[PDB]
């Protein structure tokens, strides 16, 4: 079609720049606004289209993009849903509509006890030529306590129920931490940080153990007042105390009073996500718009005693300088600095890519099992470690490989090379200072 | 006549961690008549004054036993009768269990 | 079908603190229709699924009411004995 | 004395089992005895490195109150393979037994 020789557009909005780093966040929300289990967004505007202002997914997406430079992209995962339908009043019209994956929707109706009404719907769905193979239905209860249950079935991954004020519809998450995480990984594995809407004690601990077996980081907040009392980890029983007991090194917990309806964690993720891994200290972080942690009782900043209680629990907090809030320690629940965990994961991914270039891609041909092949393995490993040194993540290293004339001749038939090891020296950083002086004539 | 907010706040404090099956009715005495050992169960967040278990539960029924009821523990907080009794040995499958205030 | 112990567990956390009366039913919307001002009310411990007021609150001026908690969230609603000073000669029940 | 990889690849292409049946006793005896379920179709892929793998998952309906402890593969009916399930299972009621994937090897 016809185009102007020069096309110009100008708007009165304001825009900021983005930056690329290691890892993109994911938000595990409970929602049904779309079928696919994961969808990407590049601005708060797009999130606003599929989510309104009061939704939890909207709050978290707003906090993430309140920093600068802005994260390049956010994913929103979806949790499996189940619906319970019950009659809330007497029995004397009733109709509902059920949706499924692929846009398949089939309305149902039964114009007249409550039990005798629901059984009509159950038979209709099971007799429908389609949708029946994709969903499961169930009815229980007698006379006035009749109820219905509808859930995902078969290969179908999405299901919805709506409506007739005589029919009452409820919804609730159906999948646990383990089942939900497995489903999402089979669809899209491009993400590093994970945070979740649900904040029940049972769910958070289950998710923490699951992530400990994978290579990710799970950011979560907490607002339980019992975490501020006591200084012995053995006696404590709050959620942060339990996490530290199990030595989970891949879970980061932040204490904040407003963590009940708001999601301050996503702000913390955006502090370091834009930058490259292993060359940034996560302590002393400044966050825009996040107020300091306050006691719920009297809205005062936490005292020294309460801060020490969080220290023994390896829980972060927003301390106060002389008027400036700052997330001070930035250590995981296992006592390990975040930048150590992030850097180790980036290094362990760079090494895998380089080696797979030789084993799978076969650059320079396959590898022989003599001293010639082993020296090639030394070169690829050393190169990746040197890349870490260039970032200032390390300061030295060594590599050791077995001699080709000493490896047992059982491995030579299995085509497996063992006993390859290395060591590194961390660079370190400074966060605190101690000083003393004197004055005299 | 609680509003939805009251029902949601109320239900958030129920924390049934385990379930146990009984051959005799446990409502009168929930401490005796244990058929199967405790099995962990997980519950979702409240919505419209209702909660349900997030995933299925499998229970090993011992030899020559029959199951009639169930009871939730965390202490005991609830009891109920199974949809139908069943004389099996085997695995009894419990789908979502819902607690409601409506 | 919660047992008595579960019901005792539950009601302990649902603690209202003030009551407001309305000329129209506030169940549909607890914000508008407010005729009176917040009046403090106190409740005893739960028992058998019941919590009863410690004193018969006196309210200055409706046919309706709406309980509230400490964080501005309505927790109950309903109609009063008769339409129309009003004297609150009240409990919350799970049965 | 051993078959080359080419020989194994040529050999496996002839075994074309298409149904699977379950038993509550080892079918190493007369293979048609102690049958517990109806046959269910199953497909296999091309032989590579002397090994063939099932193309997709298979769902088998276990009749209510039945027990399964073994299995056998059938073609044009001849039973070509037999084996024992990972665990004897007592289906107190009707249910589904899932075979994620099964492979045949010559190594």
């Amino acid at each position: 079609m016809w185009n102007p020789i020069v096309n110009v557009d100008i708007t009165l909005n304001t825009a900021g720049t983005t930056r690329e780093g290691f890892g993109l966040p994911l938000f595990l929300a409970s929602t049904d606004n779309f079928e696919e289990r994961v969808r990407g967004y590049t601005s708060l505007t797009e999130v606003a289209e599929d989510f309104d202002e009061n939704t939890a997914a909207y709050k978290a997406a707003k906090q993430l993009w309140s920093q600068t430079p802005k994260v390049t992209q956010l994913y929103i995962g979806r949790r499996a849903m189940q619906y319970t339908v019950s009659i809330p009043n007497a029995v004397t019209d009733y109709s509902i509509t059920v949706a499924a994956g692929g846009g398949i929707s089939q309305p149902y109706q039964y114009t007249a006890t409550a039990e005798n009404v629901l059984q009509q719907f159950k038979t209709q769905i099971e007799a429908d030529p389609t949708i029946k193979d994709k969903v499961s239905v169930n009815v229980t209860g007698s006379n006035g306590s009749a109820t219905m249950i509808i859930t995902k079935a078969g290969d179908n991954d999405f299901v919805k129920v709506t409506t007739a004020q005589t029919v009452y519809i409820a919804s609730t998450t159906a999948d646990t931490a383990s089942t939900a995480l497995a489903a999402i990984e089979a669809y899209s594995t491009d993400w590093y940080f994970i945070a979740a809407e649900d904040r029940t004690q049972q769910f958070v601990l289950a998710m923490a153990s699951e992530i400990q077996a994978r290579k990710k980081i799970f950011f979560t907040a907490n607002s339980d007042v019992t975490a501020l009392q006591g200084t012995e980890l053995a006696s404590a029983n709050d959620v942060p105390a339990q996490l530290a007991k199990n030595m989970y090194t891949r879970t980061v917990c932040l204490w904040h009073h407003a963590a009940a309806e708001d999601y301050p964690e996503m702000a913390y993720i955006a502090y370091g996500a834009p930058y490259d891994a292993g060359s940034i200290a996560w302590g002393n972080a400044q966050l825009t718009g996040v107020a300091a942690s306050l006691q719920p009782s009297n809205q005062r900043p936490l005292t020294s005693i309460q801060k020490s209680a969080l220290d023994v629990r390896h829980c972060n907090f927003i301390d106060l300088d002389g008027g400036v809030p700052v997330v001070r320690r930035g250590i995981t629940s296992g006592g390990e600095w975040i930048d150590i965990v992030r850097g180790v994961d980036w290094l362990e991914s760079d090494l895998k890519t380089s080696l797979r270039d030789l084993l799978i891609n076969q650059k320079g041909g396959k590898i022989t099992y003599d001293d010639t092949g082993i020296t090639r393995i030394r070169q690829v490993i050393e190169t990746s470690l040197q890349r870490a040194v260039n970032r200032n993540f390390l300061s030295s290293y060594t590599v050791n490989v077995p001699k080709a004339s000493q490896v047992a001749l059982a491995d030579k038939k299995a085509r497996i090379l063992k006993d390859v090891t290395f060591a590194g020296i961390l660079a370190g950083a400074i966060l605190d200072v101690d000083l003393k002086g004197t004055v005299a004539y | 006549t609680l509003t939805i907010d009251g029902k949601n706040k109320i239900l958030a404090t129920l924390t049934p961690t385990t379930i146990i099956l009984h051959n005799v009715d446990p409502t009168a005495d929930p401490t005796a008549n244990k058929v199967t050992q405790p099995v962990a169960i997980y519950f979702s967040e409240p919505d419209n004054g209702l909660i349900a278990s997030e995933d299925t539960v499998n229970i090993t029924v011992p030899a020559s036993a029959t199951v009639s009821h169930y009871s939730l523990w965390d202490k005991c907080v609830a009891t109920g009768a199974l949809s139908k009794p069943q004389f099996f040995e085997g695995i009894y499958v419990i789908s979502s269990v819902s607690v409601d205030l409506n």
